[PDB]
């Protein structure tokens, strides 16, 4: 379960901000994404987060 | 920028930020019309910000324009970072001493050259701190042996390592697609590296002298 990763900034010196699930919270979170080699557990916005990770 | 100075306000003229509600990575001006920066921090609706030194109060030197368009290179390869270089137009033209444009280099640098990278990117190696103002480190071009020993594998013709294999000076979060000058001309644009200031970790850099002529012709086309 990807949604149980931790979020993944990557080699990149880029700083993005997205989302990611989680889990012990139980909510989605931000985090600063390096721009390159994004795993799964990152995305553009919290609704997107919810809707694929919530619950999980 | 980690292990850096204050570069003193419009000190480094040609140096813009990428805003997209905030400062997401750098890019250096090389036209009145025209910026350039990493394919990587591609990204709709940006706003260009020029003039700036404090990226978080209004001081009154800066102009914000949009991008009308912004051209990845056409060989960019996400997976690998070949080719990690982006040309941005504004919608208008820049107002040109506190905002200049830096010129294109005429050839490519030697191991061993000294640089000014800047950027307002975290400034902790273990940590986060983003600064207000901007931030300059001199750091050496290394030689493509040293480089390709730091990272097996992974440096291409189109990038160079520049910095300290004993780590503490590096560029970082932040700072990607901002400007690797030396002697006055602009030989390369952050991009990447393994953390930030480690140990025989140094930064990876796009080799502008590569893409001079693309540049060019791309930037006439538009
Ligand atoms: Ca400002």
């Amino acid at each position: 379960d990807f949604c149980l990763e931790p979020p993944y900034t990557g080699p990149c010196d880029a700083r993005i901000i997205r989302y990611f699930y989680n889990a012990k919270a139980g909510l989605c979170q931000t985090f600063v994404y390096g721009g390159c080699r994004a795993k799964r557990n990152n995305f553009k916005s919290a609704e997107d987060c919810l809707r694929t990770c919530g619950g999980a | 920028i980690v292990g850096g100075y204050t570069c003193g306000a419009n000190t480094v003229p040609y140096q813009v930020s990428l805003n997209s509600g905030y400062h997401f990575c750098g890019g250096s001006l090389i036209n009145s019309q025209w910026v350039v920066s990493a394919a990587h921090c591609y990204k709709s609706g940006i706003q260009v910000r020029l003039g700036e030194d404090n990226i978080n109060v209004v001081e009154g030197n800066e102009q914000f324009i949009s991008a009308s368009k912004s051209i990845v290179h056409p060989s960019y390869n996400s997976n690998t970072l070949n080719n990690d270089i982006m040309l941005i137009k504004l919608k208008s033209a820049a107002s040109l001493s506190r905002v200049a444009s830096i010129s294109l280099p005429t050839s490519c640098a030697s191991a061993g050259t000294q640089c000014l990278i800047s950027g307002w990117g975290n400034t902790k190696s273990s940590g986060t701190s983003y600064p207000d103002v901007l931030k300059c480190l001199k750091a050496p071009i290394l030689s493509d042996s040293s480089c390709k020993s730091a990272y097996p594998g992974q440096i291409t013709s189109n990038m160079f390592c520049a910095g300290y294999l004993e780590g503490g000076k590096d560029s970082c979060q932040g700072d990607s697609g901002g400007p690797v000058v030396c002697s006055g001309k602009l030989q390369g644009i952050v991009s990447w590296g393994s953390g930030c200031a480690q140990k025989n970790k140094p930064g990876v850099y796009t080799k502008v002298c590569n893409y001079v002529s693309w540049i060019k012709q791309t930037i006439a086309s538009n």
